[PDB]
């Protein structure tokens, strides 16, 4: 076979240990899901880190720790029919625990807004670094991709679908490792779900075609991410969303001539329109990905333990430094004297 | 030609 005796047994035992890890992780997740604060005047607002909600660097007054505070307008959330999504975001972040998932520290609400206070990740978005450099070499892209594979193996084992993978939502921490943010489309899904949501370039065809789809849309999105990391642009690329959708549904992917054949093979199996053939959706599960030739040099345990030397370490100029983030227009945080949408957000 | 800036999520079609 491909593996000799020692290799074959080592890998089998490795896969059994993964099962054991995941079983324990599910116990811990369910316990927190079952038995899950602060207030605005506990923080100084420093700078806006991102908009879409709105995320601000804040400083906790008593401790001086810095955090990233997501601010959501309750009225905007209702109008856009994102109530359930926003409750999913908080509850899921409250309950998960994984080295590449951003940690939620506090959450609270006032008359006008919801707040989610997360760990501040000072290295900036992968998006910025990718657009600045152009493309990542295959080993660099593989380092990040391996962390996403492990994160999705973890989330999917908990029956959690993520649904918004993209470089904008991946932050680089002080050690050069990834922190996944933005759980607004994350959902507990045993099987199928139907909401049309995501980001156009990263949508699987079954979403665009209004099918009841499953967690394999995350594996398609992984293929988009790996392609974009290694090419500098995504595989289905157009100025307007409708044009993007038409390309996705055709599925005819073309690759840069510098892509290795191992990479192209992996991507053809992730960017697979036929769900009976898509890696991550087959009998062998995530192991079709983890055991692919493109990942043959990846020590999955060492990645999980953060013991692999990172390809890139952000310059860190001190606590509270925002030099790795773009500038945004700064707006007041206005809090009405009248409570809005109290019934909608009672569980928040 | 395609979108090089940050890409917003969509909530419907
Ligand atoms: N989707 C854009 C991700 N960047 S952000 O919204 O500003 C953002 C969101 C959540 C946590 C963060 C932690 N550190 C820095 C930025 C953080």
């Amino acid at each position: 076979g491909h593996m000799g005796n020692a290799a074959a047994a080592k890998k089998g035992s490795e896969q059994e240990s993964v099962k054991e890890f995941l079983a324990k992780a599910k116990e811990e997740f369910l316990k927190k899901w079952e038995s899950p604060t602060a207030q605005l005047d506990h923080f100084d607002r420093i700078k806006t880190l991102g908009t879409g909600g709105r995320v601000m660097l804040v400083k906790h007054k008593e401790t001086g720790n810095h955090y990233a505070m997501k601010i959501l307008d309750k009225q905007k959330v209702v109008k856009l029919k994102q109530i359930e999504h926003t409750l999913n975001e908080k509850r899921i972040l409250q309950a998960v625990n994984f080295p590449f998932l951003v940690k939620l520290e506090f959450s609270f609400k006032d008359n006008s807004n919801l707040y989610m206070v997360m760990e501040y990740v000072p290295g900036g978005e992968m998006f910025s670094h990718l657009r600045r450099i152009g493309r990542f070499s295959e080993p660099h892209a593989r380092f990040y991709a391996a962390q996403i594979v492990l994160t999705f193996e973890y989330l999917h084992s908990l029956d959690l679908i993520y649904r918004d993978l993209k470089p904008e939502n991946l932050l680089i921490d002080q050690q050069g490792y990834i922190q996944v943010t933005d759980f607004g489309f994350a959902k507990r899904v045993k099987g199928r779900t139907w909401t049309l949501c995501g980001t156009p370039e990263y949508l699987a065809p079954e979403i665009i075609l209004s099918k009841g789809y499953n967690k394999a849309v995350d594996w398609w999105a992984l293929g988009v991410l790996i392609y974009e990391m290694a090419a500098g642009y995504p595989p289905f690329f157009a100025d307007q969303p409708i044009q993007i959708y038409e390309k996705i549904v055709s599925g005819k992917v073309r690759f840069p001539s510098h892509f290795s054949s191992d990479l192209k093979d992996l991507l053809r199996n992730l960017l697979q329109v036929d769900l009976t053939k898509r890696f991550g959706n087959l009998k062998n599960g995530v192991n079709d990905i983890k055991n692919h030739k493109w990942f043959a040099t990846t020590d999955w345990i060492a990645i999980y333990q953060r013991k692999v030397e990172a390809p890139f370490i952000p310059k860190f100029k001190g606590p509270g430094d925002t030099s790795n983030f773009d500038d945004y227009e700064e707006e007041e945080i206005r809090v009405s004297i009248n409570e809005k949408c109290g019934k909608e957000f009672t569980e928040f | 030609a395609g979108r090089t800036g940050r890409r917003q999520a969509i909530h419907d079609i």
